[PDB]
């Protein structure tokens, strides 16, 4: 059916310079299950990212939590970026800081 | 605990 | 009311080996054991601190169910390329949901045995846990079958049996992870607008469980007109958030108040800017 995935980044707490903080990527409501997640910090991938292995929802698209753990500092940025079959291009939503 | 298929489709 | 709810797939990738086959068990909504197959030595793993209680046993006779489980997706994956004349070359998904909702009185409320292909609904066992509801003529073929089996009144025996069971056994052995509360943290961020207005977002985090109200009021009426939202999303540790923006003018901000109600507070979070 092709369900096209809904992106959210967003941090687990309010962004401090200097206090570890963690950043989250959550991707809802795509199908088919294969996808391809990346945390990106001021345009490169980050290495070290996690995700929770994945599930489904009532309505039976997927779902998938990505997470990172990072310090913000004054300079750096942050975004995820998605490549799924239902989209020809990759999908980048950047972490907006002061939302 | 979870559940065990016994039926195929 | 309170769960206990299964969630498993399996996806078909021919050239790449065996289909990708996966389990995740929940409490109420919170995962506690997961199988997946494409993990190095497959087994039923422990996903909560709670569940690490449970004896080798329970693991070793989990694994056992999981593996069985995957045994029969993979002939249900080649039977739904028969069903549909669907080539042999393209990845497929197959989906199945199944546990029980029982309330305080230990009573079943609702029993889940559902199944869909390819993202859309395939069969699914009725309220009554007796009568299956078949999608498309395919799946009628499956009800038949599983008709002249008695599917129905093995599955449902789970459902009424063994669900309920230990349903209970995991709201005892978890009840200090499972029905804790932890309170929401509220702040407000101001952010001008360039038609010189004024967002205010009302941001709620690290709450559990899930369920939320964030409204914004001025001077006591609520503001559902101009309202943007996002819904609650979760955390990595298990909590949540939520945040709710209305716009308003620079210099009146502070006769806006954003409510929070969550069962963590005693009564309901007012703030402002």
């Amino acid at each position: 059916i092709q369900k096209t995935p809904q992106i959210q980044v967003y941090s687990r707490h309010p962004p401090e310079n200097g206090k570890p903080n963690i950043l989250n990527c959550y991707v809802t409501q795509f199908h088919p299950p294969h996808i391809e997640i990346q945390m990106l910090k001021n345009g490169k991938k980050i290495p070290k990212v996690e995700m929770s292995d994945m599930s489904f929802s009532k309505d039976w698209s997927f779902y998938i939590l990505a997470h990172t753990e990072f310090t913000p500092t004054e300079t750096d940025t942050y975004a995820c970026r998605v490549k799924h079959a239902s989209m020809a291009e990759p999908k980048t939503v950047y972490w907006d800081r002061d939302m | 605990i979870g559940p065990g298929r016994a039926f195929y489709v | 009311s309170h769960s206990l709810r299964y969630f498993v797939t399996a996806v078909s990738r021919p050239g790449f080996g065996e289909p990708r086959y996966m389990e995740v068990g929940y409490v109420d909504n919170t995962e506690f054991v997961r199988f997946d197959s494409d993990a190095e030595n497959p087994r039923y793993e422990p996903r909560a601190r709670w569940i690490e209680q449970e004896g080798p046993e329970y693991w070793e006779r989990e694994t056992r169910r999981a593996k069985g489980n995957e045994q029969s997706f993979r002939v249900d994956l080649r039977t739904a390329l028969r069903y549909y004349n669907q080539s042999a070359g393209g990845s497929h998904t197959l989906q199945w949901m199944a546990g029980c909702d029982v309330e305080s009185d230990g009573r079943l409320l609702r029993g889940y045995w559902q199944f869909a292909y390819d993202g859309c609904d395939y069969i699914a066992l009725n309220e009554d846990l007796k009568t299956w509801t078949a999608a498309d003529m395919a799946a009628q073929i499956t009800r038949r079958k599983w008709e002249q089996a008695g599917a129905a009144e093995r599955d449902r025996a789970y459902l009424e049996g063994e669900c309920v069971e230990w349903l209970r056994r995991y709201l005892k052995n978890g009840n200090a992870t499972l029905l804790r509360t932890d309170p929401p943290k509220a702040h407000v961020t101001h952010h001008r607008r360039p038609e010189g207005d004024v967002t205010l977002r009302c941001w709620a985090l690290g709450f559990y469980p899930a369920d939320i109200t964030l409204t914004w009021q001025l001077n006591g009426e609520e503001l559902t007109q101009e309202m943007e939202l996002v819904e609650t999303r979760p955390a990595g540790d298990g909590t949540f958030q939520k945040w709710a923006s209305v716009v308003v003018p620079l210099g009146k901000e502070q006769k806006y108040t954003c409510h929070v109600e969550h069962e963590g507070l005693p009564e309901p979070l007012t703030l402002r800017w």
